[PDB]
């Protein structure tokens, strides 16, 4: 997750990762949280918080962000891999 | 993974696809460990068992609000 | 053997059936075998 | 009638909770 550290995660306000522990399509959002909650990317600014929503019967993994311009990028990764949503989030934060 | 697939804990095997760590805790004291990991928001706990009863996270936080074990014994 | 399927009850519909067995065993008798219950269960407490 | 003694000593915590739920709703 070095590229997100070199990007400067600072313009975002809030990211959160809603997923379920027992389903067969939740590893991608889990590794997304593992790349997003590392010390470097969370240390590039302290004014943002990252939440990890855990539910059992939600049955669909979802990721949603909201950043400084009041926008909202939400990506329900269940059929996305980790690197695809990571480069999507990276380009979408670097645009704004 | 093999020790979970062959023993009685096969239903806990779906919680092991990433970096997962175990919280071995003799004499279960659940309220305060919830109180110390509610400090950091980004730390999930995907579940586990409580004395051979497999439970989820919201199941854990409603298990912490079970009343005290003397009065639970004294209700029946 | 196995362990259970382990659902969650934040969306609760299912509950334990062995308690079903026990409660249908005892919860249809009046206070005489309930006196049996009191006697032989506070045997130990 | 100490059968109660054995089958409630084999009873687990939330097992006793289920017993509480059932008998209290019945009683």
């Amino acid at each position: 997750a070095a590229a997100l550290a070199r990007l400067g995660l600072r313009p975002v306000k809030q990211v959160r990762v809603q997923f379920c522990p027992f389903e067969k399509n939740v590893e991608s959002t889990r590794t997304f949280l593992q790349t997003v909650s590392s010390e470097k990317v969370r240390s590039t600014n302290l004014n943002c918080s990252v939440i990890a929503d855990v539910r059992h019967d939600g049955s669909e993994p979802c990721v949603d962000v909201l950043f400084g311009d009041g926008h909202r990028l939400i990506m329900r990764g269940a059929h996305l891999t980790a690197l695809e949503m990571l480069t999507a989030f990276a380009s979408h934060i670097r645009a704004r | 993974k093999p020790f979970l697939e062959d023993s009685k804990y096969q239903n806990l095997l779906p919680l092991f696809v990433g970096h997962n760590m175990l919280l071995v805790s003799e004499e279960p004291k659940v309220k305060e460990m919830v109180r110390i990991l509610r400090t950091v928001p980004f730390l999930p706990l995907l579940g586990g068992c409580i004395d051979d009863t497999i439970l989820s996270r919201q199941g854990f936080i409603n298990y912490s609000k079970l009343p005290s074990l003397p009065l639970v014994q004294g209700e029946l | 053997e196995a362990l259970a399927g382990a659902p969650l009850d934040n969306a609760p519909k299912e509950y334990p059936p062995k308690i079903q067995q026990l409660v249908q065993d005892i919860a249809s008798l009046t206070l005489l075998e309930i006196s049996d219950l009191n006697e032989l269960l506070k045997k130990t407490l």
